[PDB]
């Protein structure tokens, strides 16, 4: 009962949602974020 | 003495301990004066670690122990004179009056934390204050009064 | 996995892989940290005979296992930092370099707010590094994950506690167990039906 | 001390103790010594909260409650017979 229709319309996984969360951030890398309380 | 240092280690027995530490004194005395005062600070230090601070004080007045009694024979009982008035500060005095003895041993650290869990049953009044007087904060700054950084020890409890 | 099939530390002989057993048990601490509960962690790891000479060669692998639990907080997360370096330097240790990083702070997060319900951010400050806002927005990010399980608030700059599971998630585990259980008989019941 | 009073005041009570307010967290250790319950006190609004110490769930007062009213309800009934009999025995 294939559907068809709307053609016309880990590994590599799981961390996915983890590396999106901080993908824009990290920039830091951990050590600058360190180095920032140092300078507070 | 190295059967009293592995058998005092494991915590198991401290009883057989304190009976090795005592043969090595009794073979070290005269043979090798400056190994029987080791053996004499370790065999006072199981009697404080048996629960049994009183005999402290008995065994360094014995003849065998008068040749080598000194600061440390004195060190050893102070401990146990704390131990019985289970008195953490007593204890802690004791730490601080005697630095070249505290380098040697850190069983009693461990009977010091014996000790701050010995005084949960005066928090448990601090903690019952609410139920009688709650004051300051019945957790922290009314426990024993003292220092505020007495909260860790809670919080280490608390996990 | 590998923490649970790094219990052979006992009887790594001298493997080609290992560069040295100091190599195998710097992998094995920071591997089981990560995946072990602080039950596990004291009689696997903090009282284990043969790791303990490990890290008696490492002053920083010894502060940095000892530190959490010793519970001394401000001092493994500048020992995590030096641990960052070297996990993005480590061939096969360099790929979940991020994931292993926020997921110890995740941890450490959690076990300092276990003990107490109220919590004012000064005082988390206190406990690691000396900036507010820092703690503050990795708190709010990680609160947003679902991880740090609690609610914090503003201006009273008080972080509260959440719901225990036995209390009341008693019900939300039932529920959560009964959502899938329940649909599964939904469409079997149809394909039988007809 | 006990009684069934809610509010009654924790200072107030330390003076029917007959010990002094400032000593009293010591002289409420006395009672924390004879450790004969913890009925309950709210120290910070200063009052003896001497109800009920340690909350179970209140099964048996519904239990009770529904036992006692329904009997005294047949008590009631069976007593009630014999009293409309009498008016009948007039009537």
């Amino acid at each position: 009962m294939s559907e068809k229709k709307q053609p016309v319309d880990e590994d590599n996984w799981d961390d996915d949602n983890v590396e999106d969360d901080f993908s824009n951030q990290l920039r830091a890398e951990l050590e600058k974020h360190g180095y920032k309380m140092e300078t507070s | 003495m190295q059967s009293g240092i592995i058998h005092a280690a494991e915590e198991k027995d401290w009883k057989t301990a304190y009976s090795y530490f005592y043969e090595a004194f009794e073979g070290y005395d005269s043979i090798d004066s400056p190994k029987a005062i080791t053996s004499l600070k370790y065999m006072l230090l199981c009697k404080i670690m048996l629960n049994t601070p009183e005999d402290v004080q008995a065994l360094v007045s014995g003849k065998l122990a008068l040749r080598y009694a000194g600061r440390q024979t004195e060190a050893l009982k102070c401990v146990a004179q704390a131990s019985k008035n289970r008195s953490l500060a007593d204890f802690e005095k004791a730490l601080t009056d005697y630095r070249a003895e505290l380098r040697d041993d850190p069983i009693i650290s461990t009977h010091l934390a014996k000790l701050y869990d010995n005084l949960l049953e005066q928090n448990l009044i601090r903690v019952i204050e609410p139920f009688s007087r709650v004051q300051i904060e019945h957790i922290s700054s009314l426990i024993k009064l003292s220092k505020a950084d007495v909260e860790r020890k809670l919080s280490q409890m608390i996990l | 996995q590998a923490a649970e099939l790094f219990l052979d530390t006992v009887s790594t002989f001298t493997s080609y892989e290992l560069m040295d057993y100091k190599t195998f048990v710097t992998y094995t601490v920071y591997v089981s940290m990560i995946a072990l509960e602080r039950p596990d962690l004291r009689e696997k790891v903090i009282k284990g005979a043969e790791i303990l000479e490990v890290l008696h060669s490492l002053p920083a692998v010894r502060q940095y296992l000892f530190s959490l639990y010793e519970c001394r907080y401000s001092v493994f997360f500048q020992s995590l930092a030096v641990v960052e370096q070297e996990m993005k330097k480590d061939w096969l240790f360099a790929p979940h370099y991020r994931y292993y990083v926020r997921e110890m702070r995740i941890h450490a997060y959690s076990q300092l707010l276990e003990s107490y319900r109220s919590l004012t951010l000064g005082y988390m400050a206190e406990a690691f590094g000396v900036g507010v806002e820092f703690i503050d927005q990795e708190l709010s990010r990680f609160i947003a994950a679902g991880r740090l399980h609690c609610k914090i608030d503003k201006v009273n700059e008080i972080v509260e506690t959440n719901r225990p599971d036995s209390k009341n998630w008693q019900y939300q585990e039932t529920i959560k167990k009964g959502d899938l259980l329940l649909n599964r008989v939904q469409k079997l019941s149809r394909v039988i039906n007809m | 001390m006990a009684k069934y009073y809610t509010r009654i005041t924790m200072k107030r009570m330390a003076q029917l103790l007959d010990l002094s307010v400032d000593e009293s967290e010591a002289f409420l250790s006395n009672l924390v010594v004879n450790k004969t319950i913890f009925a309950k006190v709210d120290r910070l609004a200063g009052i003896i909260n001497f109800q009920r110490p340690k909350d179970p769930n209140n099964l048996l007062n519904d239990w009770s409650q529904k036992l006692n009213s329904l009997m005294s309800l047949v008590n009631k009934t069976t007593h009630l017979i014999a009293k409309e009999e009498m008016i009948h025995n007039l009537q």
